[PDB]
C-alpha cells in the first residue's frame, strides 16, 4: 500500500544556537570552548626547572636560595609566586626585558671574567644572604677597603667576550644606609662607578641614607646589567660602591618560561600553561585564562558555544 | 529548515528508528516494517565529520608571557598590553559566535536537505504506480510486497513492470 | 535566490498584499479574490528578528584611553598604539562587511525558501485534483467555491472529496 | 478555477549587498553601522566633574585654577581644551601614565604629610599663580633660604605611608631663570636633591639658567612623583631647589575619564564618549570616532552597512 | 550539494558543452542534438563574479616599519610588537580560511540550484506531456522534432497544443 | 522521444575546500593568497632616494658617506644593508623614533643655525671621517681649546626657531678614549654640557675611557636630538666634550620609508615593499613577508587558498 520517508530522533536532544534561531534542538552537539583545567603542571617529555624559592633572576647573581640554579638547562621554566632574586634589597634595572631573555634562554651556564684584586678586601657580607653565616651573591664580589674608613684606590676592570654568543653581564650599584655606612666600607669622598662598552656608557653615583627595612637592612643594591657582543669588551671603573661580576653567564638554547601555582607531574603531557595549570584540548577555543602561553586555543569570554554535530530534533 | 523537510512535511523523526540517520517505514499486506538508508546517512555523517575536522585542527602558533602576575610591569606598556590584549578577545569571542552560528545554521540545513534528497530520489523512482501523501509518504496504487518494498530501498524498482495495474488503479 | 520561487517562476510581488508576507490568489465562478497565510509570514518574520536579536546585542567591554588628543603622548608608544589600532580597525571594518553579506544572501535565500515551502504545500494538499501552471498558479480541474478555496487556506482541503470530477475533467 | 501563490513588495524598496551581489533591492532593511553623534556629554546618572581650565595633573598640585577640585569625588571625569597643569611653567615626568592613573581614579582625597620646616622658609611665590596675588601650588611648599643669598641648610624629610592604599607623592626640581638668581633662592653652591623609598632612588639637580618665557617666567619646575605602598616610607633629602609636598592624594574608587569639546547635558544618558559628544546605539558598529572610550559599537571604516530585513522586492 | 542536481540525479556532466555551463541534450526522430542555456549559465557566471569582485576590491590602509631589520629595535616594546603582530597573523589566516570555505560551499550549492532550477522549469513547461526519467531526463510522450525542441529551449513550448496526443500515448 | 538536462565538466580540474569536504573538485578555481614577488623595489611615478652607504640617521649630521644626502626631497626613503649613520664611532639616543619620523618627512631641509665662536678652535678632525684627509660631520662643529690643555671657556648658544615648522636639532657628547685626551682637546677639569628649551632640560657629562676600537677609535660621541616647536628656543651650555649643530634640520613633505636588499626598477609601478622586493597584487591575502609596507595584501600563514570559480566537476 504505502512507503513513508522519515529520520532519527531522541527524547534527550541538545540546545544550540544558528544565525537565525536561538536554543534550537539538535539530536547531537560538541562543545567548542574548552573549561576543563588540569591543576598540575604536565611536563612528560620537558626537561624542567621548578625555581621554587629562586627568583628568576636570582640565578644570574645567586643569593642562597639559587645556589642550586647558578647553571640550569631546561626547557620548561617554571616561576613560583614565593621566588626571590635578591638577599640583600634592592632591584634588577629592566628587570621584566632581562625576565623574558631568561624565560625563553633554555637556560644559562657560567664562565670566570678573570677579575682578580689587589689593594681591596673582596669578602664584604651581610646577615641577608645566609649560608654556613653571613654571605652574598655567589656570583658577585663586594669590593670594600682594605680597612674601615680606608682609601679605595680608582679602579679599572675589563672582560672581552671571546664566545661567538652574547655574554650577560651584571653589576651593582650599593646605596649604604649611611654616609658613614659609605665612609667606613669604602673610605669618605665621591664615589663614581663607569661602565662602557662599544655601544654602552653609564655612570652611577651611590645616594646613601636609610630606606625602610627589607631583610633587616637600610641600604640597597641595584643591578644594572648588559648583553656584550662577541669581541666586545666591559670596562667597570671605579673608586668604591660597587658590587663586580666574578661570572658571566650565556644562554643555552631555546625553552618557554610560566608563571604558576601548580604542582609538578611528570606523567601528562602538555603544551598551554598558565597559573591554575595545563590545558590539554584539541577545541579551538579556551575560556579559562587569557593569559595562558605555549600552544593554546584561543580565547574568549564566552563559557559555551554549542556546535551542531546532528539534524534538527523532533520527537 | 530552507528545504521544508525535516520538522517541515515530515512531522516528526522516529525515536526507533537506531540504526541510521535516515529510513523507510513500509505497509504492505504482509504488516510493516522500518530500515535505515546507509547512502544518505553516511552523506550526512561524513559532512559533519569534514565540519569537526575543520574545527579540531590546532595552530602551532606559541605565546610567550607579555606580562606578569607575580609583579606588575610599568605602566605605559601594561596599559598597551591590556587594551591590545582586550581588543584582541573581542575579536576572538566574536569570531567564534559567528563561525558556531553560521556552521550550525547550514549542518541543520544540510541535513534536512539530505532527507528532502532521499524523499525525491524515491518519488522519481515511483514514476506514476503512485502519488505523495503529503507527510513524507508515497501511496502505492498497485500492490506491492516485501520484496518489492526492498527492490525501492536496494534501489532497482522497474517502473514500467508495475505500471499497468498502479495507473489502472488511479 | 537559491529556491527561484522568488523572482523566479513567480514572476514578481504583489503591492496589494499589505496584510503579510506571502500569501493567495484564488479566481472561482464567485470572482477573485487575496489573502495573507499568516504561518509562513510569520516564519519569514521570525527568522529576520532571530538576526536582528543577535546583531543589536551589545558587549559590556569598557575601553579606556591609551593615547591624548590634547598633548601628544611619546612617539616609540605612539607609533605602536596607531599601527595596533589600524590592525583591529581593519579586522572589524572586514568583520562587519563579511557578516552582513552572509546575513544578507541567507536571508534573500530563507525568504525565497519559505515562499517555495508554502507552494509545495499547496501542490501536495491538491493531490491530482490540479496542475502548476508555471507561475506560482495551480489549475483546478473541478470548481472550486470561496469556501473550497478557504478549506486550502486553513489547510483542511479534501483531495479524495473531489478527486473524481477533476481527473475526468483532465 | 485558479489558486495562485505570491509575495507582498513595495515600489520603494532599499538596497543591499550580498556575497553575490551588489545594490540588489529588497522590501526593508536597516544600518548597522552608527552615524549619529550626540553633541553633548550624555551625564544622566553619573556623578561628573568637569575639569575646565584645570589640567587633571594641576589637581594633585594645586595651581590656582584647580582650587575647587583638590579633593573631588567622581565616576565621570572630562578633561577640556583649556586645561593646564601648572601655573610656574613646567612638565610632570611620565605625565601620561599620571593622567591613565587618575582618569581612572574615582577622584581624590587629600591629607597632611606633616613636614614642618626651621631654618628656611617655606612662602616662596610668584606672580606665575595668582590668587588675591603672587602665590603657588596649593599642595606644595616653595622652601628658600631665610634671607637672599642665605645659606640653606641640608635638610631630610620622611613620610610614612600608614593607610591600606597607595599615597600618590609629587615634588618638584626648580630649574632658576639664572644661577644668580639660584644663588639668592637657596643660597650659592652645588644643589642636589636624593629621593628614595623602599624600592624608589633617584638623585636630582637643577641646571639653571633661561629658558623662554611662559607665563613670565624663564625659570621652570618640573615635577616628579612615585606611589608609595602602605607601609613604605619616602625620604627627601635636599638642599635647596626643592619643592616640597605639603600633602599625599589617595585615589578614591573607579572612573572613567575623557577629553571632550562637547557641553553637559544631564538629561540624556549615555555610555560611549569622544572629543564631539556621545555615540547612543545598540548597533554592533558605528563610523563616527575611532577612539571613543565607555561601552562603545566597534569602529568601522565604512559610511554604512545596511541589513536586509526583508525579501528581494520585485515590483 | 544542497540540492542534489549536480553530483547527485544527474549522474555525470558533459565534457563536450564547451558552449556554456547547462544545457539541453534531445534525442528525436531526426537525432541528437546539445545546446547550451544562456540565461542560466549567465545567472551562475554573474553570481560567481560578484564573489570575485569583492574578493579582489583592495583597501587603501598604509602601513609603515614598526620595527627594523637592520639593527634590533629596544626589546620591551620589540616583545609587544612581535606578539600584537602574531596575535594578527593568527586573526587573519583565520578569516581567510573560513571566507574562502564559506564562499567554496555556497559557490557549489548555488551553481547545483541554478542546474536544479532549469530541471524544474523544464517540468513545468511540459505539464503532463511528458515525465520525469530520474538522471535529468523528460521522457516525451507526443513526438517532438527539432522546431519542437526549439521551442522548449527558447522557452515556447505550448503544453495544451501536444496534450491531447501525449496523455492518450500515457 | 527525449529531452535531458545536464552541465559542462573537465577531466583537469582544480581542487578547493569547503565548510564540509577536504580537496572537493571544481571546473575552475583561482588563488587568493599572493606568493609572486617581483625582486625589485618597482618606483615607477615616485621621487626616490637610494641611501646606499649613507645611514638615515647620518643625513642630518653627516659623514662623508652621506654628503650627496644633507638636503633630499623623496616619497620614497630606501635603507640599505649597508648604511651607517656615523664616522666617529657612537650612537644616536632614541635613534629607532627619530628613523620613523625622517621615512616619513619628504626629506629634509637644512638652515644654518647662525653660531660663531671665538676662544675656542672649531674645526677638530679625526681620521675616522675621511674626505680629502681627516674631517668630521658636515653639519657639525666639533669645538676645541684653542691649544693642546689650553682653558676651554664657559659658553652658551641659543637658537630660536622662527619658522612655521619644527627644527630638528642635533648635539653630541664626546666622550674622549682617555681622561689625558680630554684635557688635551678641552683642558682639564670637570666638563658638563646642559641643554634646555622651553619644555626640555637635560644635563650630559662625558666618561672618558678606552672603548674597543670602531674605525680606528677608542673614543664615543653619542648625539641626542629634539624637535624644537616654532618660536621655542633651545640653549646649549658647554665647557668642551661638546659636538655643537652648525646647521638644523627641516621635514619636506611626506613619504614612505623601507628597508630593502633589492634593486631599484623605474619601469614597474608598485605600493607594498619588503626586503626581498615589490608585492604586486590584487588579491587580498599574501604569504610573502608578515613585515611588508606600503599598500599590502594581508599577512597570512597558508601558502594557497583556492576559491571555486566554478561548479563541482564531475566526468
Ligand atoms: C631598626 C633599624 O632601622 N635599624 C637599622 C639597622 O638595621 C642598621 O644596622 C644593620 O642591621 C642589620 C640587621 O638588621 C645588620 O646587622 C647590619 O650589619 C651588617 C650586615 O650583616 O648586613 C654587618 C656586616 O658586617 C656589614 N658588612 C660589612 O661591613 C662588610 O662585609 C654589613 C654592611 O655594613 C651593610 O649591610 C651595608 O648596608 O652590615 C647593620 O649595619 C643600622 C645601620 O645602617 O641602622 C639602624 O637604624
Ligand atoms: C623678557 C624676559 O625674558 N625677562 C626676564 C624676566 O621675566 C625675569 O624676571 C622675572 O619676571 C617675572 C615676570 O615676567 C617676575 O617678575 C619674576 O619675579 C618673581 C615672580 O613673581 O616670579 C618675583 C618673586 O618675588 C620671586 N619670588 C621669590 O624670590 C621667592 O618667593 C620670583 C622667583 O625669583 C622666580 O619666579 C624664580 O624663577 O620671581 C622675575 O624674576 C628676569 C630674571 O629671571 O630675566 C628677564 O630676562
Ligand atoms: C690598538 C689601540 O687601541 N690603539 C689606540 C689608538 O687607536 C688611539 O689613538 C688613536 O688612533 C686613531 C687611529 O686608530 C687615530 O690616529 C687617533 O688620532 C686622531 C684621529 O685621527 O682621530 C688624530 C687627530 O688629530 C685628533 N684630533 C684632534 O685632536 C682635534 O682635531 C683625534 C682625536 O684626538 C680623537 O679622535 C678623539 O678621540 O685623534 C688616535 O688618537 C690611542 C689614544 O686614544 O690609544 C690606543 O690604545
Ligand atoms: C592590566 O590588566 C591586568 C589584568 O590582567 C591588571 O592586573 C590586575 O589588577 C587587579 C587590580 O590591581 C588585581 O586584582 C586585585 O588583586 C589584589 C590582590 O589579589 C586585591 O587586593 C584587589 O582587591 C584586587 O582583587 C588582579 O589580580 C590583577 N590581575 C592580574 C592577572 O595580574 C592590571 O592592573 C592592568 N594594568 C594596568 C596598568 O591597568
Ligand atoms: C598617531 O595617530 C594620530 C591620529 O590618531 C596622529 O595624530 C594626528 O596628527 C595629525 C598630524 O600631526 C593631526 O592633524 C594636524 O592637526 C594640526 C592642528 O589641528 C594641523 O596643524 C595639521 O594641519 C593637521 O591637520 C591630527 O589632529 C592628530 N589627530 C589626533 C586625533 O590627535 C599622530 O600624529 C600619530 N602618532 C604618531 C607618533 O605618528
Ligand atoms: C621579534 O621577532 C623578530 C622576527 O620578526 C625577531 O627577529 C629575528 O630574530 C632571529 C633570532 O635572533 C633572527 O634569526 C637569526 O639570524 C641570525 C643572522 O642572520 C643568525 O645568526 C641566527 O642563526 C638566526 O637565523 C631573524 O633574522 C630575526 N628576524 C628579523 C625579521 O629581524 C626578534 O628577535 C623578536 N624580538 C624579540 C625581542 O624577541
Ligand atoms: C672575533 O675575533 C676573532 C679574532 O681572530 C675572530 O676569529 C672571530 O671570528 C671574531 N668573531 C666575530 C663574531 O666577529
Ligand atoms: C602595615 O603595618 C602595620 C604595623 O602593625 C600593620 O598593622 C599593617 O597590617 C601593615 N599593612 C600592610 C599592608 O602590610
Ligand atoms: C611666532 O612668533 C611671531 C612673533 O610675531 C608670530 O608672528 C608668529 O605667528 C608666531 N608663531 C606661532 C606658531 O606661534
Amino acid at each position: 500500500d504505502k512507503i513513508c520517508l522519515g529520520h532519527h530522533a531522541v527524547s534527550n536532544g541538545t540546545k544550540v544556537d544558528t544565525l537565525t534561531e536561538k536554543g534550537i534542538e539538535v539530536v547531537n552537539a560538541t562543545e567548542t570552548v574548552e573549561q576543563k583545567n588540569i591543576p598540575k603542571i604536565c611536563s612528560k617529555g620537558k626537561q624542567t626547572i621548578d625555581l621554587g624559592q629562586c627568583g628568576l633572576l636570582g640565578t644570574t647573581i645567586g643569593p642562597p636560595q639559587c645556589d642550586q640554579f647558578l647553571e640550569f638547562s631546561a626547557n620548561l621554566i617554571i616561576e613560583r609566586r614565593e621566588g626571590d632574586d635578591i638577599c640583600y634589597p634592592g632591584k634588577f634595572d629592566n628587570e621584566e626585558t632581562l625576565r623574558k631573555i631568561l624565560r625563553k634562554s633554555g637556560g644559562i651556564k657560567k664562565e670566570n671574567m678573570g677579575f682578580t684584586y689587589t689593594g681591596v678586601r673582596t669578602n664584604g657580607e651581610t646577615s641577608a644572604c645566609r649560608r654556613s653565616r653571613s654571605s652574598f651573591y655567589a656570583e658577585m664580589k663586594w669590593l670594600l677597603s682594605n680597612t674601615d674608613n680606608g682609601v679605595f684606590p680608582q679602579m679599572t676592570k675589563s672582560y672581552k667576550n671571546t664566545k661567538r654568543e652574547p655574554a650577560l653581564i651584571i653589576w651593582g650599584i650599593h646605596h649604604s644606609g649611611s654616609t658613614a655606612e659609605q665612609t667606613r666600607l669604602y673610605g669618605s669622598g665621591n664615589k663614581l662607578i663607569t661602565v662602557w662598552s662599544s655601544k654602552y656608557q653609564q655612570s652611577f653615583a651611590p645616594s646613601p641614607g636609610p630606606r625602610p627595612q627589607i631583610n633587616g637592612q637600610s641600604g640597597r643594591i641595584d643591578f644594572y646589567w648588559l648583553m656584550l657582543d662577541p669581541n666586545d669588551t666591559v670596562t667597570f671603573s671605579f673608586n668604591g660602591a660597587f658590587i663586580a661580576p666574578d661570572r658571566a653567564s650565556f644562554l643555552r638554547g631555546k625553552s618557554l618560561g610560566i608563571q604558576s601555582d601548580a604542582q609538578l607531574d611528570n606523567n601528562c603531557e602538555g603544551e598551554c600553561y598558565h597559573i591554575g595549570g595545563t590545558i590539554i584540548s584539541n577545541l579551538p577555543f579556551q575560556n579559562i585564562n587569557s593569559r595562558a602561553i605555549g600552544k593554546c586555543p584561543r580565547y574568549v569570554k564566552q563559557k559555551s558555544l554549542m556546535l551542531a554535530t546532528g539534524m534538527k530534533n523532533v520527537p | 529548515g530552507l528545504f521544508g523537510a525535516i520538522a517541515g512535511f515530515i512531522e516528526n523523526g522516529w525515536e526507533g528508528l537506531i540504526d541510521g540517520w535516515y529510513g523507510y517505514r513500509h505497509q504492505n499486506a504482509q504488516g510493516e516494517g522500518t530500515a535505515a538508508d546507509y547512502k544518505s546517512t553516511q552523506s550526512a555523517i561524513n559532512q559533519i565529520t569534514g565540519k569537526l575536522n575543520r574545527l579540531i585542527e590546532k595552530t602551532n602558533q606559541q605565546f610567550e608571557l607579555i606580562d606578569n602576575e607575580f609583579n606588575e610591569i610599568e605602566k605605559q606598556i601594561g596599559n598597551v598590553i591590556n587594551w591590545t590584549r582586550d581588543s584582541i578577545i573581542e575579536v576572538w569571542s566574536y569570531n567564534a559566535e559567528f563561525l558556531v552560528a553560521v556552521e550550525n545554521q547550514h549542518t541543520i540545513d544540510l541535513t534536512d536537505s539530505e532527507m528532502n534528497k532521499l524523499y525525491e530520489k524515491v518519488r522519481r523512482q515511483l514514476r506514476e504506480n503512485a502519488e505523495e501523501d503529503g507527510n513524507g509518504c508515497f501511496e502505492i496504487f498497485h500492490q506491492c510486497d516485501n520484496d518489492c518494498m526492498a527492490s525501492i530501498r536496494n534501489n532497482t524498482y522497474d517502473h514500467k513492470k508495475y505500471r499497468k495495474e498502479a495507473i489502472q488503479n488511479r
